[PDB]
């Protein structure tokens, strides 16, 4: 029913402005400095990062914006993926 | 949790004899006094009038015939600021000019008035004046607990100048008063390094050192040493702040001989003997030329006393029980003994022109016959 | 009324002695795995010493074959021989000539008689120096008749003839 | 405790130990060490000391004496024994709660002891290939590895029950980075799969699915 | 030319080392200088004290003296502890089993004497005596004479006028004298506290706007008697000083609002130091809470004597936010991992909220399964913005076990058992099992509860029992009985602290052969069954389902020996329609706390307990549920269960009534209490945490509501409540390694008729 639950959130915090800073052609170094460290990286396959801002305040939906930018062998960046919402509830 | 006494003891009272007949002419009080605190409140004397002092407040003015008052004014501020302002007087009560320029602990040197006891002026000084003031050409001087030989204009207290010295972390209340010698004063030091200065500008000309290493290696510099030295004919006898006797000149201030034995407590110069006591009640006699043990009486050993004084062919020393002990210059057994106070004796029995006096703990005076 | 064991056996259970084998991942094509951090790795080894309660743990002895201990001297052979007779033990052949000899079964006695063996010894004693040879290469050691001469066995009963001759000198 | 020169009393300690009674020999032995810090074989007494400590549950002091002997004179023809003994100390220290007799699984408690034990045995093995204590060391190694894997898997299970679906992925990645052979990993994989499923990250789920299908 | 270089019985070191020592071996001609250098070498061994060398051509005969050995450390001292003595010896390069001469006697003497100097007893005379042992060692006889230390004489403070000395040294710790009229203990000197006391003076002096003051100098003399000391300090006042605004700046991560609001400064008032420092620390705290756990904070004052006013200048910066990567625990011996991870409020893999981990720790503490709980937020190597919090914990054995067997006087066969574990096996949940078998009584008991049937916090736990109390003492106040029943619950939280719980219970009951009292019989007449008052062959039974409920609220500081926070409880229970005993009773409890010393060693404790009952229309509450107190935590002093109305009987088959002392027990209780937590200054503080003592002042009463006396004229109208029983005394609590322990002593003073005093009680519960 409706009893109680402490709020649940998962790391890699985000704003809605700095995500206008990062750009193509930048470095792993520049990006890592800009947005902090990617808490959830691609353990295998190609190197690729996953910045996910997911949050559950408990019994009131679940908010999550995620952005998992691509990369390149040389350690440079190629593409990004702006997922602001979670389709599917 | 309060039953933990343990210490070494002392010889109680060897062989009282009666080769003299000691009596107490008169004993006025000035009230406490000194209690048990350590100080130098020896009462001085002139013009057949003594001038005692106390711990906190009053002074007096007692005639030196039976101990009758001339004026007994307090000194602490009338309207008690915190509580009647215990002035904590701890300076040697000297006098000169018109004037018992008493020392203090509140960093004050009250220049009083022999006439009636009205402050000619107060004055603040760096640190406390644990020493005894000494007049020298209208220039008093004060050794402090901050090593500052701040001289002062006599009539006003106009601070002529100061000179800084050093001091270790832990010391004793060694507070050498200077001694005049052709403007060239001289003092000891809690450091252990006698200096030599000039008044008119406050400038030192020379430095020395006496004893071995101390500080976590505490040397026998602890001493009832009359940190105030003496000088004769251009040579000094600065019985060391330690006590390791040394003889030195004025200009160079160089070692003439080193009787490096113990820790001095006083000295007296007459002819050739140097009577004194060394750190353990050990009354000795030494010659001018060098460290020369004329003899050694050690009766009262470990039973602490006060610094001695000559008196018409009879050295005398105080005690911790109100006893007097009279001794011939020839070693050195007692020539008599009295028991004149109960509280005890702490300070130096000063004497002059026949009149021998001393302050008790509190019931100060005892005009000895 | 409980003895003869609990003393040369490791304490505890023996469940660990049967853990599952470490099969290896399993690794589909077109992909890598994050095995890239081998530091808890296990190096292979043939062995093969016994395990479990069968494994001896009895603390090692010394005065493993003769981690030698000597102390230079005058001569020793003319008296170390009778240093034997300090115990009056057997001989297979006395040899004053080579200044050494070899003996027959010698039976020590611990608190474990089955473990206590009658044993044969090659007494190695000469002054080779500047050197005083107190060592013996085990000759014949059997499990009270069952001939076994592996390391701990060969190490231990060596140490007996080791010291009981120093103790044979300290007279 | 009476007093003598060291020889006879040390032999007495020998007797009262070989019997089996510990604490008496313990006393005599630490004595012979103390009253003669550099006696006949003043380290022999140390080895016997640690052996008795172990056989008498004196775990912490055993540990301490082990360290002291090691750092006192590391190179020593028998030190491998001491390595192995330290390993036993850690291991037996781990599951010490005999309550497990009731039938519970210890595999979820503090693992730190297992970690020290594993480090020790590893150092022993790679430092001495053909010593007397290699095999049993290896067996214990394997078992400890499995234990650690199981522990981390427990944690991951708890989280995936909670919901924290980035903690799950991180923990599983860590295991898969460190214990990539035990049963625990081949068992936990579906957890990572489901996690990736949750956060609408699919291609990742397909990767882990190909993995899990390759077994 | 030499033939040998003998060595007379080294016996402590190998003679080969002596061969190495002598440079006079074959290879060089030996002469007087070589004799002397061999002398030097044998003196350079550190273990010998007398060498002579003799050479006759090739031959070389020598001698040697034997400083070894030493095994003795004697005392000696009276006050200080010889552990530090051994430490000095180690520093002195001396210990058991060495080669020592008789020279260092003065060295060790001076060492320990200056040690006592550091202690404060500047009069030290010990003695070192070396008696030998047969070629084995020599002894070190160390008897001590530590003369009395020195109490101070005065603490002067030159150069102050805004105050005096006394109130300054009031706020001191190194006192000078203690007055009996207010002696609060004892006194002694110590050099150490000088620094902290001086700085306390400094702070206090600052907090009144005397910003630019300073401690010019300080000295300490010593009586030329080593029995008294002195101390003086030199200072410079400086004027008052006035605040003028605040100048926060730097990188705020957009928080000025909260920031500016934290630096709310009254316009134009005097300076302070401590308030400024605290405000800075508070900025640090908040900014950490939002995530920047490692902020760059900096506060530099800016004064101006042109008006003696200060404008605070604070510049800060944040750093980086989110750091948590992996949370670990250490200390769980048998307790599971999850069991203590459930109580957490910082999800691994999220931004660090300092308050989150902190309240997690507090919750973990109030769980009360451990000695202590210790956090840590160490950084991670190489990463600039990550950490790994770890909680350090230490278990605490709580659950008991006992067992008692015997076949006593006539027919006892006691299978007295009992166990309750309270977090069984660290598995997470608590159980409890009792059971006994007297020759006539039979009783069982069993319960269990899993306080996580879900993960959100929904607990659950059942219980059932059995009682076969044959209950025939001889024939009076025996009241034979048999009862059994069960009950299940369901607990779930509602916020961070509060909670609720409900659940059904079912119980049967049966009883006969009881005495013709009036209470029993009034209740029976309420049930209607008009039993024969005369005799006592009475018989009756019942059965009834029941519904339960009870609120809670806990905020306690610790688990077992609290020091702060309260804990209210509540329990409600009411019959369900269809049963045969219609009524309801509710209770309550508040274990409030409060500390007074910030050390939290001095705590005021109050508590209470209440109740009620009824008969839910028509009927009246059944007596086998009434309330009554006494003997223990109910109320001390008195005997167990003696307060409250006393059962009166009817007319021993031959108002014709009689009074006695049977705590029949009423249906309305009210008991308060109050204590005073105090330390135990006479035991090792380490082992002292497990014991607890306090004074108290008990009170309280119970009574009967539906009691009547309109026709029961001359009897204590128990219906009146105002009949208070009181007591007061001393008790203590030991968390003994066997388990929880409590002993008590008091003396009930206001006690009405028949109150059975006991004055001395304990409990194994």
């Amino acid at each position: 029913r409706v009893v109680y639950r402490p709020d649940i959130n998962q790391g890699n915090y985000l704003t809605a402005n700095d995500v206008s800073k990062i750009r193509v052609g930048m470095t792993q170094q520049q990006v890592a400095y800009a947005l902090g460290t990617p808490l959830m990286s691609d353990p295998f396959g190609t190197n690729t990062w996953f910045y996910v801002f997911r949050q559950q305040p408990g019994h009131e939906g679940v908010t999550q914006q995620t952005l998992t930018l691509t990369f390149n062998s040389s350690g440079v960046l190629t593409n990004i993926d702006n997922k602001p919402a979670l389709s599917g509830n | 949790f309060n039953s933990e006494e343990d210490v070494v003891k002392m010889s109680p009272l060897p062989t009282v004899e009666n080769q003299f007949t000691p009596t107490t002419a008169w004993s006025t009080s000035v009230g406490s006094g000194i209690g048990n605190f350590y100080s130098n409140l020896h009462p001085a004397l002139a013009d057949n009038v003594v001038y005692a002092a106390d711990r906190a407040g009053l002074v007096k003015a007692l005639n030196a015939d039976d101990g009758k008052e001339i004026w007994s004014v307090s000194l602490a501020e009338k309207d008690g600021w915190f509580s009647k302002e215990p002035a904590l007087l701890s300076g040697g009560v000297t006098v000169s000019g018109g004037h018992v320029y008493i020392g203090s602990e509140k960093a004050q040197v009250y220049a009083l008035n022999t006439s009636d006891g009205t402050v000619a002026w107060q004055t603040k000084v760096a640190g406390e004046a644990l020493s005894r003031p000494v007049v020298s050409d209208g220039l008093v001087l004060i050794h402090t607990s901050n090593g500052q030989l701040q001289a002062l204009n006599e009539a006003d207290g106009a601070v002529k100048w100061t000179v800084n010295l050093d001091m270790p972390s832990l010391s004793l209340r060694g507070e050498s008063a200077p001694t005049t010698a052709f403007g060239a004063a001289v003092v000891g030091g809690d450091n252990g390094r006698v200096s030599a200065v000039l008044m008119e500008q406050g400038q030192m000309i020379w430095q020395q050192r006496i004893s071995q290493a101390t500080g976590s290696t505490e040397i026998d510099r602890l001493s009832d040493v009359d940190t105030t030295p003496v000088v004769v004919n251009g040579v000094v006898f600065a019985l060391a702040y330690n006590g390791n006797l040394t003889a030195l000149d004025l200009r160079s201030g160089q070692i003439m001989w080193k009787r490096e034995l113990g820790s001095v407590n006083d000295f007296i110069v007459d002819g050739n003997r140097i009577y004194l006591v060394d750190q353990n009640d050990r009354v000795m006699a030494l010659t001018i030329d060098g460290g020369v043990t004329l003899w050694t009486q050690s009766d009262l050993l470990h039973r602490l006393l006060t610094s001695p004084v000559l008196y018409n062919g009879n050295l005398v020393v105080g005690d911790s029980e109100g006893y007097l002990h009279w001794i011939n210059v020839e070693d050195g057994r007692f020539v008599a003994q009295q028991k004149v106070d109960s509280s005890g004796f702490q300070t130096e029995p000063v004497a002059a022109d026949g009149k021998l006096l001393i302050q008790a703990k509190d019931g100060t005076v005892y005009s000895i016959t | 009324s409980s003895d003869s064991r609990y003393k040369r056996q490791v304490s505890g259970d023996e469940a660990y002695l049967e853990a599952a084998p470490l099969a290896e991942l399993h690794a589909p094509a077109g992909m890598i795995l994050p095995v890239t951090s081998g530091d808890y790795a296990i190096p292979v080894t043939n062995g093969s010493g016994a395990v479990g309660k069968a494994l001896d743990i009895r603390p090692p002895a010394q005065p493993g074959d003769t981690a030698s201990l000597l102390v230079e001297n005058n001569t020793l052979w003319p008296q170390v021989v009778s240093v034997l007779q300090a115990k009056n033990y057997t001989i297979t052949q006395r040899d004053d000539a080579g200044q050494t000899l070899t003996t027959d079964w010698v039976q020590w006695n611990r608190l474990d008689e089955d473990e206590q063996y009658r044993g044969r010894y090659q007494i190695s004693v000469k002054p080779q120096g500047y050197q005083q040879a107190v060592t013996v290469k085990l000759l014949n050691l059997e499990q009270a008749g069952k001939p076994v001469a592996d390391a701990a066995s060969m190490q231990r009963y060596s140490t007996e003839m080791m010291n009981v001759i120093s103790a044979g000198l300290d007279k | 405790v009476p007093d003598n020169p060291p020889n006879e009393i040390y032999a007495t300690a020998q007797q009262k130990l070989q019997d089996g009674n510990w604490r008496q020999a313990i006393t005599q032995l630490e004595a012979l060490d103390n009253r003669y810090p550099f006696g006949p074989y003043s380290q022999q007494v140390q080895l016997d000391l640690i052996y008795a400590y172990y056989k008498n549950a004196d775990l912490p002091l055993a540990q301490a004496a082990i360290d002291r002997f090691i750092r006192l004179n590391p190179t020593h023809p028998n030190i491998d024994y001491v390595m192995y003994m330290r390993g036993l100390t850690n291991m037996a220290l781990d599951d010490s709660a005999l309550q497990g007799f009731f039938g519970v699984d210890r595999s979820d408690r503090d693992p730190q002891h297992a970690r020290a034990a594993f480090s020790d045995f590893s150092k022993l093995v790679r430092g001495y290939p053909n010593s007397q204590y290699t095999t049993d060391a290896t067996k214990r190694l394997v078992f400890l590895k499995d234990r650690l894997a199981k522990y981390e898997y427990s944690v991951a299970e708890y989280y995936t029950e909670r919901g924290a679906w980035v903690a799950v992925v991180n923990r599983v990645e860590g295991m898969l980075r460190d214990y990539p052979d035990t049963q625990a990993t081949r068992d936990a994989l579906p957890l990572m799969e489901n996690a990736y499923r949750q956060m609408q990250m699919n291609a990742q789920a397909e990767k882990v699915a190909k993995i899990i299908a390759a077994n | 030319v030499v033939k040998d270089i003998h060595f007379e019985g080294l016996q402590r070191v190998a003679v080969g080392a002596a061969l190495l020592s002598m440079p006079v071996r074959t290879g060089d001609t030996v002469n007087d200088e070589d004799i002397s250098n061999t002398i030097r070498a044998l003196f350079a061994t550190g273990n010998f004290e007398d060498v002579r060398v003799l050479r006759d051509g090739d031959t070389l005969l020598v001698q040697v003296k034997e400083r070894p050995t030493i095994a003795s450390i004697t005392f000696g001292n009276k006050s200080v502890k010889d552990d530090m003595l051994k430490q000095n010896l180690e520093a002195s390069g001396v210990r058991v089993g060495e080669s020592l001469d008789r020279t260092t006697i003065a060295d060790i003497e001076k060492g320990l004497e200056d040690f006592y100097y550091s202690v404060g007893k500047y009069s030290a005379s010990v003695k070192a005596v070396v008696t030998p042992l047969p070629r084995n060692r020599v002894d070190l006889k160390l008897v001590f004479q530590e003369g009395v230390s020195a109490e101070i004489q005065q603490i002067n403070i030159v150069g102050n006028h805004a105050f005096t000395t006394d109130e300054l040294i009031s706020h001191f710790q190194l006192r000078d004298e203690v007055p009996w009229w207010n002696v609060v203990g004892d006194r002694k000197y110590q050099k150490q506290k000088l620094a902290g006391d001086l700085e306390t003076l400094r702070s206090y002096y600052l907090d009144r706007g005397y910003a630019r003051f300073n401690i010019d100098s300080t000295q300490v003399s010593l009586t030329p008697d080593k029995k008294g000391i002195y101390v003086t300090v030199n200072i410079t006042e400086g004027d008052q000083y006035k605040l003028s605004g605040v100048e926060v700046s730097g990188n705020l991560a957009g928080h000025s609002a909260e920031i500016e609001q934290l630096t709310k400064i009254e316009p134009g008032e005097l300076y302070n130091g401590t308030k400024v420092t605290k405000m800075e620390d508070d900025i640090k705290k908040l900014l950490g809470r939002y995530g920047y756990a490692y902020p760059r904070v900096q506060s530099m004052p800016e004064i101006n004597d042109a008006d003696k006013t200060v404008k605070l200048r604070v510049n800060v910066d944040a750093g980086n936010r989110f750091y948590v990567r992996k949370i670990r625990f250490e200390g769980n011996d048998t307790s599971k991992d999850a069991v203590l991870r459930r109580e957490m409020r910082q999800m691994e893999g999220a931004w660090l909220g300092s308050d989150l981990v902190d309240q997690g720790k507090e919750r973990l503490n109030r769980l009360g399964f451990f000695e202590t709980v210790d956090t840590d937020t160490q950084r991670v190597p190489g990463s600039p913005d990550q950490v790994d919090v770890v909680y350090k914990v230490k278990e605490r054995n709580t659950g008991s076990f006992n067992f008692g067997i015997g076949y006593g006087t006539e027919s006892g066969v006691s299978f007295q058992a009992g166990v309750q574990q309270d977090n069984w096996l660290g598995t997470g949940y608590a159980v409890g099992i009792n059971g006994t078998k007297n020759d006539y009584q039979t009783y069982a008991e069993l319960s269990v509860t899993n306080p996580y049937f879900t993960v959100d916090g929904v607990s659950l736990g059942g219980r059932l029992f059995y009682n076969d109390f044959q209950a025939d003492d001889a024939d009076l106040s025996d009241y034979t009985n048999k009862s059994y029943g069960t009950d299940v619950t369901l607990g779930f939280p509602i916020n961070e602290y509060n909670s609720l719980r409900a659940g059904l219970g079912y119980v049967h009951n049966s009883l006969s052969n009881m005495q013709p009292q009036v209470a029993m019989w009034r209740y029976l007449y309420s049930m209607g069954e008009h039993p024969s008052t005369s005799d006592q062959d009475n018989s009756f039974k019942t059965d009834d389902f029941t519904f339960n409920y009870g609120w809670t609220y806990n905020k306690l500081d610790r688990g077992y020996f609290p020091t702060d926070g309260s804990r209210v409880n509540l329990t409600g229970k009411v019959t369900i329609p269809g049963s045969d005993n219609e009524y309801y009773k509710v209770t309550l409890d508040t274990a409030t706390y409060v500390p007074i010393d910030d050390d939290h060693k001095w705590v005021v404790l109050g508590r209470t307990r209440w109740g009620y009952g009824d008969g839910l229309g028509g009927k009246e509450m059944p007596f086998y549920e009434n309330f009554y107190a006494g003997g223990s935590s109910t109320v001390r002093g008195f005997q167990s269960n003696t307060i409250g109305p006393k059962a009166v009987y009817f007319p021993h088959q031959a108002k014709d009534l009689c009074k006695s002392d049977d705590a029949v027990g009423g249906n309305a209780m009210a008991v308060a209490s109050l204590e005073f937590i105090t330390p135990t200054p006479f035991i090792s503080d380490k082992y002292a945490n497990s014991v607890r003592t306090s004074f108290f002042w008990d009170m309280g009463t119970v009574w009967d509501t539906n009691w009547d006396s309109s026709q029961y004229s001359g009897y204590p109208d128990y219906s009146d409540p105002s009949n208070i029983r009181m007591s007061a005394g001393i008790a203590l609590q030991w968390m003994s390694p066997l388990g929880p322990l409590v002993f008590s002593y008091a003396q009930p003073f206001k006690k009405y008729d028949g109150d059975k005093a006991e004055q001395f009680q304990f409990n194994c519960g």
